[PDB]
RNA sequence: AAAUUAUUUUAAUUAAAUUAAUAAAUAAUUAUUAAACUAAUUUUAUAUUAAUAUUAUGAAAAAUUUAAAAAUUAAUUUUUU
């Protein structure tokens, strides 16, 4: 008979919500945490989301379940490629267990630094705050009573301004607007390092 | 990434060692299908081995019981495989001292092996 | 040669790139560890600060609710003293060294019953695949 | 994809050379470049470029630089790997005396972060002195030596044991000399002349950080703005705008809005008959 | 250099005029027309051939008001896992069953949940006072969850009872071998 | 042609969401005071049968040996385990209702550690008294 | 078939009987399988003339029903019989680049076993009626009533809506279950 | 000439299609630009039905709604049930119950004024499907018109070529190409 | 509950799951070197590296190539069903050290003489077995002979 | 789109390989380690039941072999088989002419 | 200069310097045969060598640098079974 396991232990989480209650649909917005582009899960993020790999027949219930079985029930045999999958599965666990048997060691000898980020990285990114302790970051503390605030927003104006046409429909405003740099005609990409 | 197993002559389908035709067990020893989900018990009978190999013998006894029940339903009398599980089952009692049934369940695999062909 | 312009879809799917890297280096500046308490839940919600656009809340039809089912749930090893109450029960079956057999009730060891080289006759099948060639694990 | 018969026979559609081991370093050999023979972090060292063939022959263990660092670590020309603490002593009871002598500074050349301010008691330089004198005295033994010093002598603080090295020894000679092995003392003197040193280098490092020198934890200079004490945008210091201040109202070029009742300056068109 | 002539020498029988008569022009033709097939076939036939199958299911999803743009993504939503080569067999030879897949995706039915990773049976957190005769609470936990699933698969003779079969005695089928 | 696909909180974003303002307010709390009653209220938070230590001391490990304050089981955190964010897994849930405190050797580190907290979304902490919590032995 | 509602199994039973096609998944390929239908699957290490049940089954449809098994269907039996265990037509890859002097006549015989199915049965278990357009299991099921009654999508508010011949835009879904 | 392996493409140089485009750098080889891609691009989506639900039927990237909004016609007949495995059992009206329905809609389509000489033709082909399943599709016609000839060459061994031993059947079975 | 939680504080590391999203053959010889030290060459390969410091640089240099994911260790002890009490420095203390592709010795020869002797200590394991049968029979044949004269 | 944002935590799904695979008794606390060490160690196909013998469908490693000539060991054991001078093949180190 | 005869294989790569009444010679590369596990880390990852064989002087797209160049030149990562 056919079989559907989906996991080593079976016991699928109930697929149906309730005898009549709301059905609890899954999150269908792609986890790209900016919120502005608002993407959708694209088949492959909806195949990963269901516990395959990025392809149909990788890691999934389409690869664990037997190809067939003798109709009386006597199961298949260990395909020479199957065993090499079980070794590949175990090679991920051991890749995880070892790679935590090292960490569970480092925290034991305090070897994990308290400052997050390697020395070269921390020089590269200015969001990891400097890890000075007994000084202030920007030199002297605000000795002056602050009540001392600069708001970028007052003076720093980033406005996408429409480059206004020189109004030809009115005569005088066409003549003032005549910014005497229309002699941009000297823009030939001329030889900038020779003559 | 997954590397498919290599082919190599150490992977042949060797034949299971059959005692020759014109010979039965006791001739030397006294000289001295229905659908049964065997895919589900093969995984179970294995989980018994890991328990009798680890040292939870009593807990592996209760698994081999189940396998000794599904095996005698699928295979007919006298079958070899039904003689294989009531053999390890007999080796499961002896860890837990129940030698009254261990030897008895193990003396019956002989009377289940000799009567074969 | 670079003649006609990069198609727009490519530039857009390359703005997703720098916003992938801008999401890696957010991971590569996390603290190397997390000071945690035994008594408290494992991760009651306790994620990183990844609540910028939080998703999959539904507790089912959510990818993570095989894991945070157990994290948010009450932690059983609730104290370092409770740990030894739990860590003193596990054995190591195969590790190198000596042991004390009668520590159990009445168990009689296995490796000193079928010898060291012989393995139980595992039923080889598709679903059940036992370790093959056991005489290669002796280094 | 396009996998074709074997590990390293992947995509096989791009025209790169598979089986080429991109991870391995280039054999720069004779070519002259700063990028020669250097692990990528050492690229900034353009004052010792490692080009040339002999650097190819000796980074790799080529012809006769076959064991290249002809004197690597694990040889000492001086003391030949035997600890210089005399065990041949007059009285066997006093053989344990010489244990714990300083073979070099042990404290300054390493540069540990002794966070002990120079006014702590002596009993708080024991965790440092120990890490160089285990195999000589149990840690809890030092706290019997580094307390009898505080009790018996007139010295209490790390700053004292750095300013009274003469007054301390003379105490030890005439009062100690039976329990406290002078190994501790010259160790105690080697840390107290460091904890005092570093606090001078820290207290200075904090006192420039106000004067505006601003160097990072790894001590590289980082330039950063001072804290505000007054108005952010300058008012009596503002540079003139820089574009000819013909206002929007002297030549009403654009951006000017006026009520229609209050239209100005039509002295010949429609202000001659004002309303 | 070996031109596999005796592998082509008898196959010029299906080339055209000049190639069949002469040999050094017959081979040269086929050992090229063969050399381009097995190059067309590896790198080019699929991404053409698998576009007829996509153009089929699309215009067969198109009949039902949906596109391939929407069907290809509304299948993987429902974890449905039908390769396009199959949807093309259903688009043609089983139209109703295909539209069933169509009307399923358009429906607002909750797609199946992702599979739960393995869980920790809570008996691991109790310390069995080791008595020889009583099983560990985590084994008789695993067993019951493996026997209830063996009675789950296929109509069999195994303690054949209506619906759910007999278990609390199936777990203790070792005593039936006991004396 | 960004800011059409992404928002304005793109390119015009000072991704330095760390400390444009909090550091100032850190030096504000530094100014006012902390004293007995300011610990006595915390004493009631120790009097609360629910024992989660209120104040924390960011002081070097040799310092605390000299004046041990660990008596009420208060938390001893290295000032980087705070700065780096390794301490958030032990920090109150009510970011707007909780006010722990921060003891430190010299009051520059305290405010320099409490600003790290207010960078982690915390609202009230008056951020120092090395000597009061000893005069308020509890 | 089985069900929890005694009135479902009365209306749904007459649907399952009849010849059923199943969409098996054998050797990483999918097939549409009828009972007396013959498929050529990639070689399964099985003897010739021995019965075989195919485990992975993504779909089973008959003349009137079709069980769209999400990822896989359980309780369905698609058993088969191995007839031939052979190398199908051999397609030669002639590999040689025009630069080097070297040929490689790689004959890729494709070992493929050729199954003839016998038994395609289906033992489902229906929980309850499910309303397509807002997925919630319904309490009661009535053979005659359509759970999702449907309505003409021509509001009249637009001029450039394509009005097909006025026979198809005015149509009903004939009630079949009774 | 410096003939050294590793100095260029190992043996000569070849221009396979994975090179003529995606050359070193991916921007393509100077000459041999590439063939134009003459595949069959899928067509763009139809418009969804008007809303008239107020359930936010307009929202595209939402969790509830599958992308496709296809509430077409005698979809209410496709009333689906929830299985046990998590599957679905879609009960639809059989291929005969539809063509027999289609006849009814069509026979009352052209009869209002005058059933054309083609309208009489269609109802015949429709009434020919219920009775005989007179199939009209290429996929079977393309198959049957050939499969017969291919199998009759077998029953009557019209080979003319009996040797064909998978070396001579090597070119063939690949000079054909499906 | 408005209180810094009070209790004996355990610290838990992190475990990065790294994948490869850009092809390696476009990048340098150093960037390929980092990917090699993360057990990553082909696109789509995936490994589970720890969050120890010198890994943090390797991953950093190749941030534009990989797609990382971090797991606190408790969020790993549940990704694989693991009892909370069992640490990982006892789980690994059970797997043999000769897992698939045991070592990474300095060149494919030293690899091929690390696998050779591994296939020798198998030969010797049966040969130290076959004489240990003889050395016990020989020490008995001596005692049977010795005690024969008494 | 091809820049997929997902938890790469998804691409190595542990739904089928949890530690109850490699450590089969861990909920039993005895913590036994029964892994599959390498694709190399694969012993081979083995009949789960004797009644369903694995078929003989040969491969390019069986159906394409040659008759066993007698090696210098098979002629050292049983000199009853060196029956003609075509059995006195050269030293094994001499592979053949250039 | 033109050629140099035997398919289905089973470990990778380039280099660019001393000199030349201007290329049979040298490095470096490649090759044939062979080698030994020196702190540095994860429980990561590593083609390093010896011995011989060797009729070679010029590196796409970039990044720049000489030059009326009007490309050559330096450059250095590519370089498809």
């Amino acid at each position: 008979y056919s079989e559907y396991r989906s996991s080593y232990t079976g016991a699928r989480s109930a697929p149906w919500a309730a005898p009549e209650a709301a059905p609890a649909y899954p999150s269908a917005r792609s986890p790209f945490p900016l919120e502005r582009p608002r993407f959708r899960k694209t088949h492959i993020e909806w195949m990963l989301h269901h516990g395959h790999g990025d392809r149909y027949g990788k890691y999934g219930p389409s690869r664990e379940i037997a190809d067939f079985e003798y109709a009386d029930g006597t199961p298949s045999s260990i395909s020479g490629k199957r065993f090499a999958l079980k070794h590949h599965q175990d090679h991920l666990l051991v890749q995880l267990i070892r790679s935590a048997a090292i960490v569970e060691r480092f925290e034991e000898e305090e070897l994990l630094p308290r400052i997050p980020g390697t020395p070269e990285q921390r020089s590269w990114d200015p969001e990891i705050p400097l890890f000075l302790e007994d000084v202030d970051e920007f030199g002297r503390p605000p000795r002056p009573v602050a009540g001392a605030t600069y708001d970028p927003a007052a003076f720093v104006s980033d406005d996408i301004k429409k480059d206004v046409r020189r109004p030809f429909w009115s005569r005088r405003r066409w003549a003032l607007s005549d910014n005497f740099m229309v002699p941009m005609s000297p823009k030939p990409k001329n030889t900038i390092k020779d003559e | 990434s997954y590397f498919k197993g290599e082919l190599f002559p150490n992977q042949l389908a060797r034949p299971l060692e059959r005692l020759p035709r014109g010979v039965s067990l006791a001739a030397a020893r006294k000289g001295q299908r229905p659908y049964v989900p065997l895919g589900e018990v093969a995984k179970l009978e294995l989980q018994g081995d890991y328990l009798t190999e680890g040292g939870l013998h009593q807990e592996a006894l209760e698994y081999y019981g189940v396998v000794a029940k599904a095996y005698e339903l699928a295979y007919p009398k006298d079958h070899p495989q039904v003689a294989g599980i009531r053999l390890k089952l007999a080796g499961a009692f002896r860890r837990t001292g129940r030698l009254t049934s261990s030897k008895a369940n193990c003396e019956a695999v002989l009377q289940m092996l000799d009567s074969a062909v | 040669e670079l003649l006609h312009p990069l198609p727009v879809w490519a530039r857009r799917q390359q703005w997703l790139k720098r916003d992938t890297v801008e999401m890696n280096e957010a991971i590569l500046r996390e603290p190397y560890y997390r000071i945690k308490t035994f008594a408290q839940p494992a991760a009651f919600v306790s994620p990183r600060v990844s609540e910028s656009a939080a998703h999959e809340p539904d507790t089912q039809q959510s990818s993570r609710y095989g894991v945070d089912r157990q994290l948010r749930g009450p932690r059983r090893a609730v104290s370092p003293e409770r740990l030894q109450e739990l860590r003193e029960q596990l054995q190591f079956v195969g590790s190198i060294g000596p042991k004390v057999p009668p520590a159990a009730g009445a168990g009689t060891a296995y490796q000193d019953e079928y010898g060291t080289r012989l393995r139980p006759r595992y039923p080889q099948s598709w679903d059940t695949v036992p370790p093959h060639q056991p005489s290669r694990s002796e280094i | 994809a396009s996998t074709a018969k074997g590990y390293m026979n992947r995509v096989m559609v791009y025209a790169h050379r598979r089986r080429k081991a991109r991870y391995l370093a280039p054999k720069n050999a004779h070519v002259r470049s700063p990028l020669a023979h250097k692990m990528p972090e050492e690229y900034g060292n353009t004052w010792d470029p490692r080009s040339g063939v002999e650097w190819h022959n000796r980074m790799r263990n080529r012809n006769h630089y076959r064991h290249w660092p002809w004197a690597r670590w694990t040889d000492d020309p001086v003391r030949f790997h035997q600890d210089s603490v005399c065990h041949r002593t007059v009285s066997a009871l006093s053989t344990v005396a010489n244990n714990g002598a300083p073979e070099w500074d042990y404290y300054a050349e390493v540069g540990q972060a002794y966070e002990t301010p120079s006014h702590f008691p002596l009993s708080y330089t024991a965790p440092f002195i120990y890490q160089y004198t285990a195999q000589c005295w149990s840690r809890e033994d030092l706290q019997s030596y580094l307390e009898r010093i505080e009790q018996s002598s007139g010295l209490r603080t790390i700053a004292d044991a750095a300013s009274r090295r003469e007054a301390l020894y003379t105490w030890w000679h005439n009062a100690g000399m039976n329990v406290i092995p002078l190994g501790v003392l010259q160790h105690l003197e080697l840390v107290s002349r460091d904890i005092v040193a570093q606090n001078a280098r820290k207290s200075y490092r904090i006192e420039q950080h106000e004067r505006g020198i601003l160097r990072t934890p790894e001590m590289e200079r980082y330039y950063a703005l001072p804290h505000l004490r007054g108005p952010s945008m300058p008012v009596q210091l503002a540079q003139p705008s820089g574009k000819y201040p013909s206002g929007k109202f002297t030549q009403m070029m654009e951006d000017v809005a006026i009520h229609p009742l209050q239209k100005p300056d039509a002295r010949y068109k429609h202000n001659m008959y004002p309303a | 250099y070996y031109r596999a002539t005796a592998e082509l020498d008898r196959l010029r029988g299906m080339l055209r005029g000049r190639a069949r008569l002469e040999r050094k022009v017959g081979l040269k033709r086929i050992t090229f027309l063969m050399r381009t097939q097995t190059r067309y076939r590896v790198e080019q036939k699929a991404h053409w051939e698998r576009a007829i199958v996509r153009k089929n299911v699309d215009s067969a999803a198109h009949e039902h008001g949906s596109g391939w743009q929407h069907l290809r993504n509304d299948l993987a939503r429902q974890n449905l896992m039908l390769l396009p080569r199959t949807q093309q067999q259903l688009a043609q030879y089983e139209p109703l069953a295909f539209r069933a897949v169509m009307e399923l995706c358009a429906s607002r039915v909750a797609p199946p949940p992702p599979p739960m990773t393995a869980q920790v049976p809570e008996e691991a957190y109790a310390t069995r006072p080791e008595d020889p005769k009583v099983a560990h609470p985590a084994a008789r936990r695993q067993l019951e969850e493996c026997v209830e699933r063996m009675l789950c698969t296929g109509r069999s003779d195994v303690l054949q009872r209506e619906g759910p079969r007999t278990t609390q005695a199936w777990m203790d089928a070792w005593k039936e071998y006991d004396l | 042609n960004l800011n059409k696909r992404y928002g304005a909180p793109y390119v015009a974003k000072g991704y330095a969401s760390l400390d444009p303002r909090c550091s100032l307010d850190a030096y504000s709390s530094f100014q006012q005071t902390v004293t007995s009653a300011d610990m006595k209220k915390a004493l009631l938070s120790i009097d609360s049968t629910s024992s989660g230590a209120l104040v924390i001391d960011v002081r070097s490990e040799p310092e605390r040996r000299l004046r041990p304050l660990l008596s009420p089981a208060i938390v001893a955190l290295h000032p980087h385990d705070i700065l780096s964010g390794a301490a958030c897994p032990i920090l109150p849930s009510n970011k707007e209702r909780a006010e722990m405190f921060v003891v430190a050797s010299e009051a520059q580190r305290a405010v320099n550690a409490c600003t790290a907290l207010r960078r982690w979304g915390f609202s009230r902490v008056t951020a120092v008294s090395v000597d009061a919590v000893s005069e308020a032995i509890a | 078939l089985r069900s929890a509602n005694p009135t479902i199994a009365k209306a749904l039973q007459p649907l399952i009987e009849g010849p059923k096609f199943a969409v098996v998944y054998c050797g990483n390929h999918q097939y549409k399988v009828s009972p007396g239908d013959v498929i050529a699957v990639q070689r399964l290490r099985a003897p010739i003339g021995s019965q075989i049940a195919l485990k992975k089954v993504l779909m089973v449809g008959g003349p009137r029903f079709t069980a769209i098994g999400r990822p896989l269907l359980e309780h369905v039996r698609v058993t088969a019989d191995v007839e031939e265990q052979k190398r199908m037509r051999n397609v030669v890859s002639l590999f040689s680049t025009p630069g080097r002097r070297r040929l490689r006549w790689l004959d890729a015989q494709h070992a493929a076993t050729i199954l003839r199915i016998r038994e395609v049965v289906y033992e489902p278990t229906v929980v309850g009626e499910l309303d397509k357009y807002d997925g919630v299991l319904l309490k009661d099921f009535h053979a005659d009533r359509h759970p999702n009654p449907v309505f003409t999508a021509n509001d009249g508010y637009d001029l450039y809506y394509p009005k097909d011949w006025n026979k198809v835009e005015e149509a009903s879904a004939f009630l079949e279950m009774m | 000439r410096a003939q050294h392996p590793n100095a260029g493409t190992r043996f000569g140089r070849v221009y396979n299609r994975g090179f003529v485009r995606y050359g070193f750098g991916g921007f393509g080889m100077s000459v041999y630009s590439s063939k134009k891609d003459r595949t069959f691009k899928v067509m763009p989506v139809p418009p969804p039905p008007p809303a008239t639900t107020a359930v936010e039927q307009r929202d595209d990237f939402a969790d509830n709604r599958g992308l496709s909004a296809t509430t077409r016609t005698l979809s209410p007949t496709f009333r689906m049930f929830a299985l046990e495995d998590g599957g679905v059992l879609v009960s639809h009206p059989s291929h005969a119950q539809i063509m027999r329905w289609n006849q009814r809609v069509h026979t009352e389509e052209g009869k209002a004024a005058n059933s054309t000489v083609m309208d009489e033709y269609v109802n015949s082909r429709i009434q020919a499907i219920i009775a005989d399943n007179t199939i009209e599709n290429t996929s079977l016609s393309q198959w049957r018109k050939a499969h017969m000839w291919n199998v009759i060459k077998s029953h009557g061994k019209l080979q003319r070529r009996w040797g064909t031993p998978d070396f001579v059947m090597g070119a063939r079975s690949t000079l054909y190409n499906n | 509950t408005t209180t810094i939680a009070a209790g004996p504080y355990r610290r838990v590391g992190n475990v990065f799951i790294v994948t490869c999203i850009d092809h390696p053959f476009k990048f340098s010889w150093e960037v390929n070197r980092m990917l090699r030290e993360l057990r990553l060459e082909f696109m789509g390969q995936t490994t589970v590296v720890p969050d120890i410091p010198p890994v943090r640089k390797r991953i950093w240099r190749v941030r534009h190539v990989v797609r990382v994911d971090q797991l606190d260790l408790d969020e790993a002890k549940a990704l694989i069903g693991i009892p909370e009490h069992i640490s990982f420095r006892d789980l690994a203390g059970q797997i043999p050290p000769t897992f698939g592709r045991g070592g990474s010795v300095a060149n494919p020869h030293m690899r091929s003489k690390m696998n050779f002797m591994r296939l020798r200590r198998m030969r010797l394991r049966d040969v130290m077995h076959r004489d240990q049968l003889e050395k016990r029979l020989l020490e008995e044949r001596h005692h049977a002979l010795q005690q024969q004269q008494q | 789109r091809y820049r997929l944002f997902h938890p790469v935590h998804q691409t190595v799904p542990f739904h089928f390989n949890p530690v109850q695979s490699i450590f089969p008794l861990i909920y039993e606390n005895n913590l036994l380690a029964k892994p599959r060490l390498s694709w190399k160690d694969y012993e081979g196909r083995k009949e789960f039941d004797a009644d369903h013998p694995l078929p003989v469908v040969g491969t390019r490693l069986n159906e394409r072999t040659t008759t066993h000539k007698w090696s210098h060991w098979d002629q050292y054991i049983n000199p009853q088989i060196t029956q003609s001078w075509m059995y006195l093949t050269q030293t094994p180190e001499y592979v053949g002419p250039r």
